C-alpha cells in the first residue's frame, strides 16, 4: 500500500524503523536468554523422565509408586 | 527501453537460453546434440539406404491435399456432392474403431472383464455418451444429394468404426434451432458439441434424425447452390 | 521351530520387556520374543531412517529380522484370517466342498466384478 | 419491530445530554 | 445422459455456497438473536419483568 | 466461417513470387545430388517428424507461383518423400508469426533449424495448415508487388486477427 | 526517514495518474469502437454525441475503460460525465487508477 | 513510478452520514462504524429469500449427492466382501479383559475403609455394575468377532490336519 | 504440551484469542470484525464444553494430571451421573463434551462455518490456522485423551459418521470454490473430517501421519496461493487469473508439487495416507453405507480442486486484468533481479517442502516399515488394522483397485473434457483415442509379451 503520513504525536507502529535496531536486538535477546536460562534451571529441578533403555524399575525400591497405608 | 547494457553484472540474453526449452523463442543457434545437427553430422544418414527408407515410408504424398477444392468420389451415379467432413470424421472413426480391438481385447486379456464393464458403464452414461458417442451418432460424415429421388444421402459412422449411408427426403428436412435444443441436451452441447455447428442443425422429421455438420467441414458451392437445396 | 520363538528359544520377562521399551502394539501381538533381539541389535547398530527404509536385508540385523519377519507374517495372517480368505478366493467351490472353514464359507460372497 | 430502511430527515425533537 | 442439471450454474452455485448450510445457520442465528436478546431479554426481561 | 469451396484453375502464365535458392531442382533425387540441399533436407527431417507424428499441419515451401486471373497460389512444397504441388486460394491465406506456428502444436516441437524463415509463416485457414519459407531464397520484388497481392485487396481484420486463436 | 517535524498531506498536482496518459489511453480506447468514425476529431472538450457515441456505445466503451484502467465506475458517475475531459479528470483523480 | 502521486486521499475512508433512525429494536444487530457500517450478519446467498426456502433448495439439490452416494455404495456393495476386522485376538486379556474384569470385581461398591457406612452408590456420580448398555454392545461385538476369527483359524488347522491324514491313508492303503 | 487439564484449557483459550487477533488483523474493518467475532463465539462455545468436561473429570477423580486421568479413567467406566431426569454414563457425557469441543475447533460439519469466514486473516495467518494448530486442536484432544474415547459408545458412533460427512462436504465444496483461500479452507475441512475418520479407525499412527502430511502440504499450498494473490493485487478468485506460470514460475512448480502431494493423487504421500485411512476403516457401523460413500466421494474430490486451482491460476487463458500482466512485463524491468515474488519466499517454500518430505519419510519409516520403531502411544486398544497393511487379502486389494480406477477416470475427465470451443478440440479427441489405444497395447506388452 502507498505510504501515507503518520501523526508525530501518535505512538503507533506504522512504518516504524529504528536506526539503532541492532543494539536493541542485542540487549533484548541476550538478557531474555539469560532469564529463560534461569527459569529453565528452576524447572529442571522439577523434571521427570522414564528410565533409559535397559533400565527397569525395582518394585521394592523407594522410586516405585507407593500405596497408602491406612 | 531495456537498460541491461548499462550494467556489466546484469543478465544477458545468452543466460536466458535454458528457458528456450520452456519459452518459445525464434532459433538462435544449433546445439551439438540437437536432432538436426545429429542427422546432418552422422554420415550413416547420408547413405542412400536411409534416404530411400525415409522417402518411401511414413505419410505418403498422395494422401496430402493438393488444393483448396476437393471433389469426393460420387456415392451414386446421379448424385452430386454437397458436404464432407475433413478431420473430425477421421478422429471419430478412429475412436469408434477402438471398440473393434480394445473391447474384445478387454474380454480376452483383462482378469476381470466384468469389473471393466462395471466401470465402463457409468463412464459411458455419465461422461462419454454426451462427449463423443452421441455426437458421432448424429454426426454427418458426408452429405450428397440424389436428384432422381430428390433425397439426400447421409453417410455416418457406426459402433465398431462402421460406415453406413441413409437416404432422407429433402421435403422432410427441417431446421432445428439451437435454443430449441439447448436445454434438453445441455450436457452434450457442453462437453461434446464444439466440433459441430450448433447454429446449423437439421432434422429429418419423419424419423426424428438429427444432422450435425462439422465446423471444419467443406461445402461445395455448386451442390449448395442447387434448386433442390435452394 | 515355532514362528513366535526366537533364535535362542528364550522367553522375555516383564521386567525385560519394560527395560527394552517394547511398543504396546508389538506387546499385544505374540512376536515380542522375536522383536526384542531385533530392537536390541538396532540399538547396537544405530542407522538412519533412510537405511531402514531402503535396505531389504536390514543390514547387520539380518537373522533377527528374519525371525521377526516370519513371526510378523504368521501373526498378521492369523489376525487377518488371510490364509482362509485367500483359499476361498482362489477356488470358492473347492473350498466349500472341502470345508476349509464352514464359519467363513457360510457367509462368503466374492462379488460380481471378480469373475462373478 | 425493526428499523426503517427508508431515508428520514434528521430529528428535530430528541432527548439530549 | 444428454441432459444434466449438475453443470448449470444453479447447481454449481449451490455447491460453491457450501450447500447453503452457512446461510441457513446464520438466518436461524439472527432469528434467535432477535427473538431472545432484544424482544425477550431487554424488552420483556428488563422493560417488563424488571 | 463456412468452408465454401470454389472451383479454380491455372492462368498458364504464372508469376514467380518465391524461389528457394538451395532447393533448386526437379525433385528429391536432385536434392540428394546437391550437397547443401541434402544437408537442408536432413535438417528438415525433424520438421517432417513434427508434421507426421505430432500431427502438426505444416508445409515447407520451396517454390511459389501466382495466378492473378484466378487469384491462386502455386506452391511447390518439400516433404520427406519429395516435392508436391499445392494450389492455395488467395483469400484463404493469412499472415502468422513463429509463435503462433509453434503454439499451434500442443506437442513441443524440436529445435528448428536456422534456415527456417520464422518471420514469414502463412496460415491456410481453409486447410488449416502453416506454410514456412526458406531464409536463403529469392523473393521476386516485381512479382510480389502485383496489385492483386496488395493488402488493400487482401487485408481483412477479422480473418487476420481474430480467426486463429491459440488458447 | 521522516524529518522529525510535523509534515502535512501533500496534495501535489491532484492527479494520481498522468492526465495526458489517461486521456490518450481513453481516446485510443474510444477510437477502437466501430461507431467512432474519426479518431482525429476526438477532443477532451468533445461530447459523446459529437464523437458519434450513442448511450449504449457509451456503456460499452466505459465498461472497457473500467477494464483497462483497473477501476470500476458507478453508474451515477458515468451519467455525470458530459465530456471526454470530465471522464479523463474523474479517472485520473481516482486513487485506484492503474 | 513515472508519476508523482499525491498522498492517500481522505476519500479512502469516507465519512458515513446517518440518514435513518438507529432503532433500539436493532440494537447490536449492526456493526457500527463511521466508515462502512455493516449488518452484524452477512447473507451472500440472499438469492434464497428465507431460511425455509434455503432449506428446501438445499434438500432439493442435495438429492443429487444422495443418489451419487447410493450409486457408490451399491457399486462397493455388489463388488466387495466384508473384511475380518476387530480387536487383536492375540491380546484379549487387555482392552477387552480389563472391561469385563472391572465389571466383575465390582470394587466401586465396597465398604468404606474407615467404616463410614457409605459406599460408592452414595454419590451423584455412582458406579452401576449391572448397567448393560453403552459401549458394552461394541465390546460384545468385538469379543464375538475375535472368537469367530479364532474359530476360523481352528477350522483351517483342522481342515489341513484332516487333509494330511486323508493323503496318508490314500498313499498307504494302495501300497 | 499441556500436562494438566488447566494448562490444556489455558492453551485452548490462548489459541482462541490469538486466532481472533490474527483473523481480526485489519482492525479498521468491521467486515473483518464480524468474521473474527463468529470465530470468537465458536471458540467460546468450545471453551464452555472443555471447561464442563474438565469439571466433570475433577468432580469424579479430584485429579487434573493428564497421565493420571488417562491411566485411571478405566476404573470409572461403569459409572453414571444423575443429570436432571436422566442417568448418563460417566464416560459418555465426558466424551460428548470433549468431542463437541474438538468438533468446534477441528472444523466438522455444522461447526465448520467459521473457518471459511476466517479467511479475512492474512495468508501467513491462514496458513498457520488451517495447516495445523487451530484446526488440529481437536485431533490433539482426541489423541491426548485416547483411553477415554476407547470406552465411549458416543465416540464410536459420532467420530466416523461426522468425520466422513465432513470429509465429503469439505472436499466437494472445495472442488467448486473459485477463491483460492476458500478452496484451501474447505480442503482443510475435508482433511479434518478424514482425520476424525482415521482416529475412528483405532490406529493412532495413521492419524499422526495424516496430520503431518496434511499440515505440511496445506501450509506450502497456502504460501503459494498467497504469493499468487499478492501478485494479483488482493484478488483471490482465480476467475481473474491465468497465464501466471510465466510471471510466477517457482509458484507454479512448487504449487504443482504441493497440490499433487496434498490432494492424495496416486504415487504420493497423500495417496499413502488415504490408503492407510481406508485400510483401518471399521465396517461394523450401522451407518456404514453413508460413511463409506461419503469417504469415497471426499477422497475422489482432491483431484478436482487441485486441478482446478493449478490450471486456472497458472495455465488457463488470461482472464485477469490488463494492468496485472502489462505492468510486470515492461522491457525496462528485464534484469537478473526480476521477480514477481521474493527470493526469501522462494527459499522458504523450497526448504519447507524439503523438510516436509524428510519428516514424512522419517515418520513412514518409523511406522509403516516392517520393523515397527515408533515409541509408545500410551494406548491399549490394539486392533488388527495393521494386518491388512502387512498381509492383505485379495478382496481388499480389489476394493482399493476400484478406488484407484475411480481416481483414474476422474483424471481422464478433468484432463480431456473440452468445456469450451478450441482449435485443438478435434486433436484433443484424437489424443484421447491414441492414449487409450497406447495404454491398452502397453498393458498387453508389459504383461504378456515381455
Ligand atoms: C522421418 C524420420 C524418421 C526417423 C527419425 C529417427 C530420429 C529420432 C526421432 C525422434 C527424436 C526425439 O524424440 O528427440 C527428442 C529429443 C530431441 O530434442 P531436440 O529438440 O532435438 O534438442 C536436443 C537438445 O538440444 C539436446 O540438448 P543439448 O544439445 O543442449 O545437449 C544436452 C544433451 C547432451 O549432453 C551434453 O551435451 C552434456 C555433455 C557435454 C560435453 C560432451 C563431451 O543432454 C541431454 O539431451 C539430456 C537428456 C538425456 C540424454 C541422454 C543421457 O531427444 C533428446 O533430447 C534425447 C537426447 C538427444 C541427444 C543428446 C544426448 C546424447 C547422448
Ligand atoms: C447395484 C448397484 C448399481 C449401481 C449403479 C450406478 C449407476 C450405473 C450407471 C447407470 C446407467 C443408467 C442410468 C442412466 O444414466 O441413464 C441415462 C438417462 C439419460 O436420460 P437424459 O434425458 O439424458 O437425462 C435426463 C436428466 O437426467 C434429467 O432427468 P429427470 O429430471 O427426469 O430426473 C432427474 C435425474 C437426476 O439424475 C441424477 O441425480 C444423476 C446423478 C448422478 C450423475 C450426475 C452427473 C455426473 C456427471 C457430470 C458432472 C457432475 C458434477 C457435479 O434422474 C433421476 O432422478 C432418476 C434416478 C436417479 C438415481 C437415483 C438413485 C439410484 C440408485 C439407488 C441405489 C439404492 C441402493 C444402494 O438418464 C437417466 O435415466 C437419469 C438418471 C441417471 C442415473 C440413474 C441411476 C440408476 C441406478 C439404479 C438403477
Ligand atoms: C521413434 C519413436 C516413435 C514412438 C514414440 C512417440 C512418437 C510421437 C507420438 C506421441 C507423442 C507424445 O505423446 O509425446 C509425449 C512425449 C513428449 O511430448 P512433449 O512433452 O510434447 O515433448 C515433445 C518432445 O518429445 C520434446 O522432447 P524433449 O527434448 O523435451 O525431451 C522429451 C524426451 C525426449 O528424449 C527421449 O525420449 C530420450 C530417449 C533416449 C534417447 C537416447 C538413447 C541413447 C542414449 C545414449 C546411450 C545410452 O525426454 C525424456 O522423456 C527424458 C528422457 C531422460 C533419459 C535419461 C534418464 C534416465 C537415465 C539417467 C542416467 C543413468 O513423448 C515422448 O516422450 C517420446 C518422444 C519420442 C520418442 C523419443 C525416444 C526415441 C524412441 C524410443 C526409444 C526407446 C528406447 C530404445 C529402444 C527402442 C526400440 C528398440
Ligand atoms: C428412499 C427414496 C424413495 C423414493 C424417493 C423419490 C425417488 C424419485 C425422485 C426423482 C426425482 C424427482 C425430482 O423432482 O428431482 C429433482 C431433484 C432436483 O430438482 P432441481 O430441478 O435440481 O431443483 C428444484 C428446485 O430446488 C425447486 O424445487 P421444487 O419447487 O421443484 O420442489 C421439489 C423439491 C422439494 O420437494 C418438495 O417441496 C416436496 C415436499 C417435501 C416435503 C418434505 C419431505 C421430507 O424436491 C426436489 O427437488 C427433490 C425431491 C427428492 C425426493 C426424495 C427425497 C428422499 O433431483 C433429484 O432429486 C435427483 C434424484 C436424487 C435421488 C432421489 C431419491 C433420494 C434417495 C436416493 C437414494 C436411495
Ligand atoms: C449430501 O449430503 C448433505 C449435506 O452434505 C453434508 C448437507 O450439508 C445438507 C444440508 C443440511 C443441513 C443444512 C442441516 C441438516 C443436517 C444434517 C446432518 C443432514 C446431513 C444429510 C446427509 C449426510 C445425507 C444423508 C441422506 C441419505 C439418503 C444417505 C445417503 C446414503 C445412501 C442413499 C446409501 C443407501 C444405503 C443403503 C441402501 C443401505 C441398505 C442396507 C443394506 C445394503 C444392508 C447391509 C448390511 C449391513 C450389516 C450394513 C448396515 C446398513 C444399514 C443398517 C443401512 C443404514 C444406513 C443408511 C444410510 C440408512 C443436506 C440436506 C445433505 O443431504
Ligand atoms: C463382458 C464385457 C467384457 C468387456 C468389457 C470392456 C469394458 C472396458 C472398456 C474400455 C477399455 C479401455 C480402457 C482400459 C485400457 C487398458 C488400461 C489398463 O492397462 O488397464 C489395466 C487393467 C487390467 O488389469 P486386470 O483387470 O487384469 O486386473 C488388475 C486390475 N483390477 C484389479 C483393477 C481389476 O484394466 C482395467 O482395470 C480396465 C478398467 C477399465 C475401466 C473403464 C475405463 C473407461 C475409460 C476409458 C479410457 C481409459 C484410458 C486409460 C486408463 C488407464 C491408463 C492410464
Ligand atoms: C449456543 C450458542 C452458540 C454460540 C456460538 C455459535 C454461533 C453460531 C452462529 C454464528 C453466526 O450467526 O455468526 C454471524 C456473525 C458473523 O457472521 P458473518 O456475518 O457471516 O461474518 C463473516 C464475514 N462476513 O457472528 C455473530 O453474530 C456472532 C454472535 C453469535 C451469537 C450466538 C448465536 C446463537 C444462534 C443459535
Ligand atoms: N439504521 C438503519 N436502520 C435500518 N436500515 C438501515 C440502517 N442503516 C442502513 N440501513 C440499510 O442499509 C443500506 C445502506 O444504506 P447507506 O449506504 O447508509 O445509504 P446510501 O446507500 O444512500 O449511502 C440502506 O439501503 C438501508 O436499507
Amino acid at each position: 500500500f502507498q505510504k501515507y503520513p503518520i501523526p508525530r504525536y501518535l505512538h503507533v507502529g506504522q512504518w516504524i524503523v529504528n536506526k539503532n535496531w541492532k543494539w536493541n536486538t542485542f540487549h533484548m535477546f541476550f538478557p531474555t536468554a539469560i532469564l529463560c536460562f534461569m527459569v529453565w534451571r528452576n524447572s529442571m529441578i522439577s523434571t521427570a523422565k522414564p528410565p533409559n533403555y535397559g533400565e527397569y524399575v525395582d518394585p521394592q525400591s523407594p522410586v516405585a509408586p507407593k500405596a497408602i497405608k491406612y | 527501453g531495456d537498460i541491461r547494457h548499462k550494467f556489466s553484472n546484469e543478465i544477458t540474453d545468452d543466460d536466458y537460453d535454458y528457458q528456450r526449452a520452456m519459452h518459445v523463442k525464434p532459433p538462435k543457434e544449433e546445439s551439438l546434440f540437437q536432432l538436426t545437427n545429429i542427422l546432418s553430422s552422422v554420415p550413416v544418414f547420408k547413405t542412400r539406404f536411409f534416404l530411400d527408407f525415409i522417402a518411401r515410408n511414413l505419410d505418403t504424398n498422395s494422401a496430402v491435399s493438393t488444393s483448396d477444392f476437393v471433389a469426393p468420389p460420387r456415392v451414386h451415379e446421379n448424385s452430386f456432392f454437397v458436404y464432407h467432413s475433413r478431420e473430425l470424421g477421421n478422429v471419430i472413426r478412429k475412436y469408434r474403431s477402438l471398440e473393434s480391438i480394445v473391447l474384445p481385447g478387454a474380454l480376452l486379456t483383462f482378469t476381470y472383464p466384468l469389473f471393466a464393464a462395471f466401470v465402463a458403464i457409468p463412464s459411458y452414461y455419465f461422461m462419454f455418451n454426451a462427449k463423443i458417442y452421441e455426437m458421432s451418432r448424429r454426426f454427418v460424415v458426408r452429405m450428397d444429394v440424389l436428384p432422381h429421388l430428390e433425397m439426400i444421402s447421409v453417410q455416418r459412422i457406426g459402433a465398431f468404426g462402421i460406415l453406413y449411408t441413409k437416404l432422407h427426403r429433402i421435403q422432410d428436412l427441417e431446421y432445428v434451432p439451437f435454443d430449441q435444443v439447448k436445454e434438453q441436451e445441455n450436457y452434450l452441447w457442453a462437453i461434446g458439441g464444439h466440433g459441430v455447428d450448433n447454429q446449423l442443425i437439421f432434422k429429418d422429421r419423419s424419423t426424428g434424425e438429427f444432422f450435425y455438420f462439422e465446423r471444419q467441414g467443406v461445402w461445395d458451392a455448386k451442390g449448395l447452390n442447387h434448386p433442390l437445396l435452394n | 521351530g515355532a514362528w513366535n520363538e526366537n533364535q535362542q528359544h528364550y522367553k522375555y520377562s516383564k521386567e525385560e520387556i519394560e527395560a527394552y521399551q517394547v511398543p504396546m502394539r508389538i506387546k499385544a501381538g505374540p512376536c515380542v520374543d522375536t522383536y526384542i533381539p531385533l530392537k536390541k541389535c538396532f540399538q547396537e547398530n544405530p542407522t538412519s531412517f533412510a537405511a531402514k527404509m531402503l535396505d531389504g536385508r536390514k543390514g547387520k540385523c539380518a537373522k533377527e529380522f528374519k525371525y521377526y519377519n516370519t513371526c510378523l507374517n504368521h501373526w498378521q495372517t492369523y489376525e487377518n484370517n488371510s490364509h482362509v480368505t485367500n483359499a476361498y478366493w482362489a477356488d470358492t467351490s473347492k473350498a466349500n466342498a472341502d470345508g476349509i472353514s464352514n464359519t467363513y464359507g457360510g457367509s462368503f460372497r466374492k462379488g460380481l466384478a471378480w469373475l462373478n | 419491530y425493526m428499523g426503517n430502511p427508508a431515508v428520514q430527515s434528521p430529528p428535530k425533537e430528541f432527548f439530549n445530554y | 445422459m444428454l441432459k444434466n442439471k449438475l453443470i448449470k450454474f444453479k447447481f454449481f452455485r449451490f455447491v460453491q455456497s457450501g450447500f447453503y448450510v452457512d446461510f441457513i445457520f446464520k438466518k436461524f442465528s439472527e432469528m434467535f438473536i432477535r427473538n431472545i436478546f432484544i424482544y425477550s431479554s431487554i424488552f420483556f426481561g428488563e422493560k417488563f419483568m424488571i | 466461417y463456412y468452408n465454401i469451396m470454389r472451383q479454380v484453375s491455372l492462368d498458364s502464365n504464372p508469376i514467380v513470387l518465391y524461389q528457394s535458392s538451395t532447393f533448386t531442382g526437379n525433385g528429391l533425387q536432385e536434392f540428394y545430388e546437391n550437397a547443401d540441399a541434402l544437408t537442408k533436407y536432413l535438417k528438415l527431417v525433424p520438421f517432417f517428424l513434427e508434421k507426421n507424428l505430432y500431427d502438426h499441419p505444416k508445409q515447407f515451401v520451396i517454390k511459389m507461383e501466382f495466378h492473378p486471373q484466378n487469384k491462386v497460389l502455386s506452391l511447390d512444397c518439400l516433404t520427406h518423400q519429395g516435392v508436391l504441388k499445392k494450389t492455395v486460394n488467395l483469400e484463404n491465406l493469412i499472415p502468422v508469426p513463429y509463435e503462433d506456428y509453434v503454439q499451434f502444436c500442443r506437442r513441443k516441437l524440436f529445435n528448428a533449424p536456422l534456415f527456417l524463415d520464422t518471420e514469414m509463416i502463412y496460415f491456410n485457414t481453409f486447410q488449416n495448415e502453416f506454410y514456412v519459407f526458406d531464409k536463403n531464397a529469392k523473393w521476386n520484388e516485381e512479382g510480389i508487388n502485383h496489385p492483386e497481392l496488395d493488402i488493400s485487396k487482401l487485408y481483412n481484420e477479422k480473418a487476420w486477427f481474430d480467426s486463429l486463436r491459440i488458447i | 526517514y521522516a524529518p522529525q517535524k510535523v509534515v502535512l498531506r501533500n496534495e501535489k498536482s491532484g492527479y494520481y495518474a498522468n492526465p495526458d496518459d489517461v486521456a490518450r489511453r481513453l481516446i485510443r480506447l474510444i477510437s477502437l469502437h466501430d461507431k467512432v468514425q474519426n479518431p482525429s476529431a476526438i477532443t477532451l472538450k468533445s461530447t459523446w454525441s459529437e464523437i458519434g457515441v450513442d448511450p449504449l456505445s457509451y456503456v460499452e466503451i466505459m465498461l472497457e475503460a473500467e477494464n483497462e484502467f483497473y477501476i470500476e465506475l458507478a453508474d451515477e458517475d458515468l451519467e455525470r460525465f458530459r465530456t471526454v475531459e470530465d471522464a479523463v479528470e474523474f479517472i485520473a483523480r481516482n486513487f485506484f487508477t492503474n | 513510478h513515472g508519476w508523482d502521486r499525491p498522498d492517500v486521499p481522505l476519500s479512502f475512508n469516507p465519512l458515513y452520514v446517518h440518514k435513518r433512525e438507529l432503532s433500539i429494536f436493532d440494537t447490536n444487530m449492526w456493526m457500527y462504524d463511521q466508515v462502512y457500517p455493516e449488518y452484524v450478519i452477512s447473507y451472500n446467498e440472499i438469492h434464497l429469500v428465507d431460511q425455509w426456502k434455503g432449506l428446501k433448495e438445499s434438500f432439493s439439490q442435495s438429492a443429487y449427492w444422495w443418489a451419487m452416494m447410493a450409486m457408490v455404495f451399491g457399486f462397493y456393495f455388489i463388488n466387495t466382501t466384508p473384511r475380518q476386522l476387530g480387536i487383536d485376538t492375540n491380546d484379549l486379556k487387555g482392552f477387552l479383559g480389563e472391561y469385563y474384569g472391572q465389571y466383575k470385581k465390582r470394587s466401586g461398591i465396597r465398604s468404606n475403609f474407615l467404616g463410614l457406612d457409605v459406599t460408592g452408590e452414595n454419590s451423584i456420580i455412582q458406579p452401576n455394575y449391572d448397567r448393560k448398555n453403552g459401549i458394552r454392545d461394541v465390546i460384545d461385538s468385538l469379543n464375538a468377532d475375535a472368537g469367530k476369527r479364532k474359530l476360523i483359524n481352528l477350522e483351517a488347522k483342522n481342515f489341513i490336519e484332516r487333509v494330511e491324514k486323508e493323503c496318508e491313508q490314500r498313499i498307504l492303503k494302495k501300497g | 504440551s499441556s500436562g494438566n487439564f488447566i494448562v490444556l484449557f489455558l492453551g485452548w483459550e490462548l489459541i482462541g484469542l490469538t486466532s481472533f487477533f490474527l483473523i481480526n488483523f485489519w482492525s479498521t474493518r468491521v467486515g473483518t470484525l464480524k468474521a473474527a467475532f463468529k470465530a470468537f463465539s465458536f471458540n467460546k462455545l468450545s471453551d464452555l464444553f472443555l471447561f464442563f468436561a474438565i469439571l466433570i473429570i475433577f468432580s469424579t477423580t479430584y485429579n487434573l494430571d493428564i497421565l493420571s486421568f488417562n491411566n485411571q479413567i478405566y476404573l470409572y467406566e461403569s459409572y453414571n451421573i444423575d443429570m436432571f431426569y436422566w442417568s448418563i454414563n460417566l464416560i459418555e457425557i465426558i466424551s460428548f463434551f470433549f468431542i463437541s469441543c474438538a468438533f468446534i475447533k477441528s472444523a466438522q460439519f455444522g461447526a465448520h462455518i467459521w473457518l471459511p469466514d476466517s479467511m479475512e486473516a492474512p495468508v501467513p495467518a491462514s496458513a498457520l490456522i488451517h495447516s495445523a494448530t487451530l484446526v488440529s486442536a481437536g485431533i490433539y484432544l482426541l489423541l491426548r485423551l485416547s483411553p477415554l474415547f476407547e470406552l465411549s459408545k458416543y465416540a464410536y458412533f459420532i467420530l466416523p459418521l461426522i468425520g466422513s460427512v465432513t470429509a465429503f462436504y469439505g472436499g466437494l465444496v472445495s472442488a467448486f470454490q473459485s477463491d483460492t483461500k476458500k478452496t484451501l479452507a474447505y480442503s482443510t475441512i475435508s482433511h479434518c473430517g478424514f482425520l476424525m475418520v482415521s482416529y475412528s479407525t483405532g490406529v493412532l499412527e495413521f492419524v499422526i501421519l495424516y496430520l503431518y502430511v496434511h499440515g505440511f502440504f496445506k501450509a506450502a499450498t497456502f504460501l503459494c496461493v498467497g504469493n499468487v494473490n499478492r501478485f494479483n493485487r488482493n484478488i483471490q478468485d482465480f476467475k481473474r487469473m491465468g497465464g501466471f506460470y510465466k510471471y510466477l514460475p517457482f509458484e507454479c512448480l512448487a504449487s504443482f508439487v504441493c497440490m499433487i502431494n496434498l490432494s492424495g493423487l496416486p504415487l504420493t504421500l497423500g495417496f499413502y495416507i488415504k490408503h492407510l485411512l481406508f485400510i483401518g476403516l471399521v465396517e461394523s457401523y450401522t451407518l456404514y453405507p453413508l460413511i463409506f460413500s461419503s469417504l469415497i466421494l471426499g477422497a475422489i474430490a482432491g483431484v478436482f480442486y487441485s486441478y482446478r486451482l493449478f490450471y486456472s491460476i497458472f495455465f488457463d487463458t488470461k482472464k485477469g486484468k490488463k494492468a496485472i500482466y502489462l505492468q510486470a512485463s515492461r522491457i525496462i524491468l528485464n534484469s537478473k533481479f526480476y521477480s514477481n515474488t521474493s527470493l526469501a519466499s522462494n527459499l522458504s517454500i523450497t526448504f519447507l517442502v524439503l523438510i516436509s518430505y524428510t519428516v514424512i519419510l522419517y515418520l513412514y519409516c518409523t511406522t509403516l516399515n516392517n520393523y515397527y520403531s515408533l515409541s509408545d502411544l500410551k494406548s491399549i486398544y490394539i486392533n488388527n488394522a495393521y494386518s491388512y497393511f502387512y498381509k492383505p487379502d485379495y478382496n481388499f486389494l480389489n476394493a482399493v483397485s476400484i478406488l484407484n480406477w475411480f481416481v483414474i477416470i476422474l483424471l481422464i475427465s478433468v484432463i480431456y473434457l473440452n468445456w469450451r470451443w478450441s482449435y485443438y478440440y478435434t486433436k484433443s479427441i484424437d489424443s484421447l483415442s491414441k492414449f487409450i489405444l497406447f495404454s491398452f497395447f502397453f498393458f498387453i506388452f508389459s504383461k504378456y509379451i515381455l
